[PDB]
RNA sequence: AAGUGUUUAAGGGCGCAUGGUGGAUGCCUUGGCACUGGGAGCCGAUGAAGGACGUAGGAGGCUGCGAUAAGCCUCGGGG
RNA sequence: CGUAGACGGUGAGAGCCCGGUACGUGAAAACCCGACGUCUGUCUUGAUGGUGUUCCCGAGUAGCAGCGGGCCCGUGGAAUCUGCUGUGAAUCUGCCGGGACCACCCGGUAAGCCUGAAUACUUCCCAGUGACCGAUAGCGGAUUAGUACCGUGAGGGAAUGGUGAAAAGUACCCCGGGAGGGGAGUGAAAGAGUACCUGAAACCGUGCGCUUACAAUCCGUCAGAGCCCUCGACGUGUCGUGGGGUGAUGGCGUGCCUUUUGAAGAAUGAGCCUGCGAGUCAGGGACAUGUCGCGAGGUUAACCCGGGUGGGGUAGCCGCAGCGAAAGCGAGUCUGAAUAGGGCGUAUCCACACAAGAGUGUGUGGUGUAGUGGUGUGUUCUGGACCCGAAGCGGAGUGA
RNA sequence: CUGUGGGUAGGGGUGAAAGGCCAAUCAAACUCCGUGAUAGCUGGUUCUCCCCGAAAUGCAUUUAGGUGCAGCGUCGCAUG
RNA sequence: AAGUCCAAGAGUGCGGCAGUGAGACGGCGGGGGAUAAGCUCCGUGCGUCGAGAGGGAAACAGCCCAGAUCGCCGGCUAAG
RNA sequence: GGCAGCCAACGUGUUGGCUGGGUAGGGGAGCGUCCUGCAUCCGGUGAAGCCGCCGAGUGAUCGAGUGGUGGAGGGUGUGG
RNA sequence: GGGAGCUUGACUGCGAGACGGACAUGUCGAGCAGGGACGAAAGUCGGGACUAGUGAUCCGGCACCUCUGAGUGGAAGGGG
């Protein structure tokens, strides 16, 4: 019953140069490198997908401290007042706000500064 | 009906062979060896302890001798004849073979202690202390032959 | 081809009728005028095989 | 007055289209392999096994055949 | 209607088209086994069933000794058989074997003897078969194959199959010296053109889209500007749950494998692609894990019959019991001069008694103990034994 | 010094002797076979996922880069 | 005595089928060394790496935080 | 929000609640290939193979979806 | 530890129970035979104050045995 494994082999090196089509090189060609940089194509990938929601609300918070700043109140303390005030909107939709609605983000800023204590440096 | 692709096996009755060292998400590789050695190689023989006495050269050899000549006997228990026979009747070495006591061909030997509650006459190449006390208390005959 | 049992474990191991793997003692066989007679009433006998030894010597038996 | 600003490709990359090379794949086979059941189990100085050289109208190889040389005779089968 | 749907071929799956197949059957000659003949020794020419005392009747052998061989037997207590060396037996009151010997004996009659058919194997021939290979496979050999080629030689030893149904194998014209093409034609198809079935990858181009010449890049991944196509509100380009690319720019990012404490490692291997390349098989082998049959039973091996996978086949094997070295009993046994004192066994589990708190026993009753054969898979045994690799060893030859 | 024709062949030959030479190979030539020698040593051992998941210790070892046993990983028992 | 309570994936015994028997560094207690070594050899219900990704240590197996079932245009924190 | 053992349930036991980094290695369950018993389907009104499009599954991978090339086989189920 | 008597615990031969330490090793209660001391007095005391003073298995001896005895009326040829 000999058999032959073409059919089988082919398979997998299908979807292997399908998912590298794009990559400069052998990466591209080859199955063999292609495989290797598809290892770490999947790799990055779950990583970068990890990793992209901590980028994203790094990007959300640089956002919030710039409109913050223009406010003229820091991003900490912005956080803090909110956090005080009880408002629940997300970095997200705070740097959403500040963007595309400075005045809503403006007003979220006036509820935060009035939500801070008297003296935020107090002993309490 | 049931034809022939009706037929399967016993659930549990079959099993796939563990093909070794296809792939790593199988026993992939090393094929279950490990890395390198002897076993990675081959197999260490049984008789083998790492070359320090063997158990099986340091224990002495079992006393004695296995005598060519002995005469070792097909057992039959008076229990066992009660079993068999609950009317009584006679009982010989053929009877004992009919209802599967002892072996076709073989110097019986009849014994028992498990309350021998029938009248049987039972001839077998020899007989125990108890075997004959049995026998002649439920009212049989012992005869060696 | 058939399986050939062990000579020397065979020659030094047996099965009891409940299957113990029984064996002798050492130290026994000479030299024995230092052993005290409690010594060699101890290696007297035989001794049911050792669990770590079991296997082994189940395998030299069989085959 | 200062600042902003697309716009090139010698070549390269990626991709798609379209080709070439190559001979994988699939489907096969003239050939093998392992056996089964039978036959015959020896050939040779009446020159064996195996060959060299020849042999067809035309060159060579394989096949057949030996100066009677892809062949001669007899007896059968077939058209 | 086929007592003939075996298998092939034929322009694609044909029982009815062809070769055939089931079966009307056939041999002049030659060669193989049968019946009757010619042909070939022994008797009636007193044996033949009984009678009876005494005499004669298989050698350099048997035996023995030394040294070896072979037997389970490795020289051992070493029998039987046997080589060589030496020494060497009578006639049945003999001799030899039973693993010394009186012998109770039994068996048989060596050497002088000789002689039969019934079981292994396949170069070759015939007919077949395959949960065998299908062109890197299968024979080394589907092709010039033991050829080409290599070697002085022994010897080593390849590669090379597929147009099409049918050559219908492209007339004719044109470019070209040709080769090779373009028309034309053949063909179902030249996306079949003797470079020919399909025509993968590597590899090499050409065209188009995006991108790229201030940039430090394990070559990707996450965001992501800018550059084309699929449905529509709307009437027309800006949207979308929508749908692919290309990638300015930013973040993160130290190949794979092996082997290591640890490798991106400046340790190993890999230039690339395609194909091939490594735990397999035999055996009532051994040890462990679902099913038939039991009811203590399971099974057959060889073999016989069946045109098969079926039916027989009890020999044997394993359970059926143990303790003992053995002799011995029996759930007992062995050790024990010592009904004195213990190990191994009596499946297991219940209850009731008597002894016990040295932790549990001894009896009594009650359930009645489960191994075995196929095939389950994993290990293991003897085989090369998952695969590859030495230097070297041996035998027989080839080489001055 | 040379041509031709011879002879010596592998544990052997030949050697004004270097272990030199014996067909580009010599501390035992080559070919085939034993043979798929053997190697505790390198290397390789090919699909997937789910559950669990080590060791680099002790003893012994003609043993120390090997192996046996134990320790440590992997189903059914008893255990709650 | 409790606690761990849809059990630790616990301990024990018997059969699994193993590989492992080259360890590394760090903290503590030590030997050898010069109370040197990223040295060497021990002990440590000590850790981690081995076999462990993620964050911090600029990079940086063994340090610190923390054990990755998979996704998310979410939130809170650990060490820093 | 999605996926993998144990617990409760009342009833057909599939619902809900307690669960998972991994080298050697063990166990379980599967993907794909070929050859086959039987069953059943597709195929010159175009099988396989190959190149795509569109998608799909937790993975191996899928394609009785589809276009091109192609020219004769192939798929599915359950077993070996 | 130091002296003395016994006449030979010079306590040896059969040894439940327990145990400590992989095999190997090591501890003893206790029951029986026979004894030694102490005896009135009890009925009590198993080589040396204890840990080293040793070598598995194989193979062979040598004494004893209620074992075997390769057809045996039987013995010679092995075992405990």
């Amino acid at each position: 019953a000999r058999v032959k494994r073409a059919l089988n082999a082919q398979k997998k090196r299908r979807t292997v140069l399908k998912a590298s089509k794009g990559y400069r090189g052998q990466r591209s060609r080859l199955y063999r490198k292609a495989k290797e940089q598809q290892l770490h194509s999947l790799t990055y990938a779950y990583r970068d997908r990890r990793a992209r929601k901590g980028e994203f609300r790094k990007l959300w918070i640089s956002r919030i401290n710039a409109a913050a700043r223009a406010n003229d109140i820091t991003y900490n303390r912005l956080i803090q007042g909110l956090k005080a005030a009880g408002v629940e909107v997300d970095r997200k939709n705070l740097a959403e706000l500040a963007v595309s609605d400075p005045a809503a983000f403006t007003a979220l800023v006036d509820v935060a500064r009035a939500a801070l204590p008297e003296d935020v440096n107090a002993p309490s | 009906v049931i034809k022939l692709h009706d037929l399967k096996p016993a659930p549990g009755e079959k099993k796939a062979k563990t093909r070794v060292g296809r792939g790593e998400g199988s026993k992939g590789k090393t094929a279950g060896r490990g890395t390198k050695g002897t076993k990675a190689r081959k197999n260490v023989p049984v008789m083998f302890e790492g070359g320090q006495m063997p158990i099986h050269m340091r224990l002495p050899k079992l006393k004695g001798f296995k005598n060519r000549f002995r005469t070792e006997y097909q057992v039959v228990n008076v229990g066992d004849i009660n079993k068999a026979f609950p009317q009584g009747g006679t009982v010989g070495v053929d009877e004992l073979v009919a209802k599967g006591l002892v072996r076709k061909n073989s110097l019986v030997k009849v014994l028992g202690d498990g309350k021998l509650t029938v009248k049987v006459d039972v001839t077998a190449n020899k007989f125990s202390g108890s075997a004959r006390e049995a026998i002649t208390a439920a009212g049989g005959s012992a005869t060696e032959l | 081809p058939k399986a050939k049992t062990h000579s020397g474990a065979s020659k030094r191991f047996r099965r009891t009728g409940t299957g113990k793997i029984v064996r002798q003692k050492a130290n026994r066989r000479h030299l024995l005028e230092h052993k005290p007679t409690k010594r060699t009433r101890r290696l007297d006998g035989r001794t049911t095989v050792s669990a770590a030894d079991n296997s082994r010597i189940n395998k030299l038996l069989n085959g």
